[PDB]
């Protein structure tokens, strides 16, 4: 349920929306804010952003270097766990190709969808205070009292008949 | 090899932050690039003011507007005094206050009001002296009153002026 700026998966700029709704969006579903937190979990390398030495993937050990491919998994399957949301790892297919030196991984995560606790923050509200009366209606009856007991003899007169 | 006044504006002030954009992530998306410019170009322009709210409230530069502050504080008024003249009495009657009437400290306060050429002093035996002015820029007569005061207690003096020699 973590809020943020919404990051468009498709480009990776802010989702100001389609041309006919243009503005600004927060991240909402938990689906939504996952993504873009794992997103910038591993795209930041490590030690690379000011502010927090500690932040970021560590991609300067591997790259560049003869390494193994099971140590890699780990640590790629270690970094997602960090996120206190996360319910399990699915699947993981894990290959390299030597000729182009090129690694490539697939997987997917589970994540649960939660409740809003509370709306104060965000639009509307969920009640429905009640509407003042209209003219003498208060003091002297309403109308519509006549018009349903017509409407109720009408629709009865009509039930007896065959039909 | 450098300047002691710092203040000075902040030099490629809007490259800088951007500087810290952590890995490339962002750059090229050209929808938050757009987002963070304008938020710190904003700070372009209050950063630039910084400096001539100190620049311009020293007394060379400081326009009539606000001079007359920095001449109210030292009882300098400016009377029917113009801005451009009124800026010389405000310095004559400064650099008065540590002075001692010499014929060569007289050369010296009459240089800042004619360059280097525009003034010469003749002397007397019984207290006269005599000043000459070539190349003034200014009216004179208004600035006169302070002419006579940074001169002993007993001189006597001739005023005479005239373009060129």
């Amino acid at each position: 349920q973590f809020k943020d700026l919404l990051l468009d998966p498709l480009t990776g700029d802010l989702d100001f929306g389609t041309p006919g709704d243009r503005g600004m969006r927060l991240a909402l579903t938990n689906q939504l804010s996952l993504r873009q937190r794992l997103y910038l979990r591993f795209a930041i390398w490590a030690g690379d952003w000011y502010f927090d030495e500690t932040f970021g993937f560590p991609y300067r050990t591997f790259v560049g270097k003869k390494t193994v491919k099971a140590v890699l998994d780990g640590r790629i399957k270690s970094e997602v766990r960090q996120e206190p949301d996360v319910l399990q790892i699915t699947d993981f297919q894990s290959t390299m190709d030597v000729v182009s030196r090129s690694y490539k991984c697939f997987f997917t995560v589970v994540t649960a969808e939660g409740e809003e606790i509370s709306l104060a923050f965000v639009g509307e509200d969920e009640y429905q205070y009640p509407t003042p009366p209209e003219s003498n209606v208060q003091l002297c009856g309403d109308e519509g009292v006549i018009i349903n007991f017509k409407n109720k003899l009408y629709y009865l007169i009509n039930f007896r008949l065959p039909k | 090899l450098k300047d002691v006044n710092h203040i000075h504006p902040l030099p490629d002030f809007v490259r800088g932050g951007f500087d810290y954009v952590p890995s490339d992530i962002f750059s090229g998306k050209e929808n938050f690039e757009q987002t963070l410019r304008i938020l710190l170009e904003r700070l372009e322009f209050i950063d630039q003011k910084m400096v001539e709210l100190a620049e311009l409230r020293t007394t060379l530069n400081a326009e009539d507007a606000i001079l007359d502050e920095i001449g109210r504080q030292l009882g300098i008024y400016r009377n029917g005094l113009n801005d451009p003249e009124y800026r010389a009495v405000i310095m004559i009657l400064t650099g008065n206050n540590s002075k001692s009437g010499t014929r060569a400290d007289i050369i010296a306060t009459l240089k800042q009001l004619f360059g280097e050429d525009g003034v010469t002093t003749y002397k007397g035996y019984n207290y006269r002296l005599d000043i000459n002015i070539f190349n003034t820029c200014m009216e004179v007569t208004d600035i006169l009153p302070e002419i006579i005061d940074m001169l002993p207690l007993v001189t006597h003096l001739r005023v005479v002026e005239n373009q060129g020699y």
